[PDB]
DNA sequence: GATTTTCACATGCAG
DNA sequence: CCTGCATGTGAAAAT
């Protein structure tokens, strides 16, 4: 049967609701495995986003940086 | 002049500059990160390729190790 | 078609 | 007072 507004409504409301508590979850996961991103900006967009692209730069740095230690331990 | 609806149109102004700096920081990040290919032209929610930014970190850090590992040898 | 999901928005309010 | 984050909702994209 065709849904009340008032179901339609709270549907509605419910969506966004479990997205946005899907996403802070991910935030969370991304504050406990950034060094540098601190619990206190866990719901900062901007400051999480910045961090996360500093660390992967940092991490593909460190991997090239171990890329060639290896290629000189063999000489 | 009405300083109270000033102040009120600045806050509106100002979250929408706040929307757009976080859209930039986003995309900066994204266009760094493996995402799935456009299947059907779909976009991919933020949360999808919030996930596919947690997946690359974890798989650097673990090559990395991997890395470090043959190196101690 | 109708429903779900997502994005963007204007606003309330803690600190 | 200011700002940064939280909320439900309009409109649009996806299902």
């Amino acid at each position: 049967m065709k849904l009340t507004d008032g179901q339609i409504r709270i549907n509605h409301v419910s969506s966004e609701k479990k997205r946005r508590e899907l996403e802070r979850a991910i935030f969370d996961e991304l504050v406990a495995v950034v060094p540098d991103l601190q619990p206190q900006e866990s719901r900062s967009e901007l400051i999480i986003y910045l961090k996360s692209l500093s660390y992967l730069s940092w991490l593909y740095e460190r991997n090239e940086k171990l890329r060639k230690q290896i290629i000189a331990k063999h000489e | 002049d009405d300083p109270v609806k000033v102040r009120k149109w600045k806050h509106v102004q100002m979250e929408k500059i706040r929307r757009i700096n976080t859209k930039e920081a986003f995309e900066r990040l994204i266009k760094s990160v493996r995402t799935p290919p456009k299947e059907n032209g779909k976009r991919i929610p933020k949360h999808i390729l919030l996930t596919c930014v947690m997946n690359d970190i974890k798989s650097i850090r673990s090559a990395n190790e991997a890395l470090q590992h043959i190196l101690d040898d």
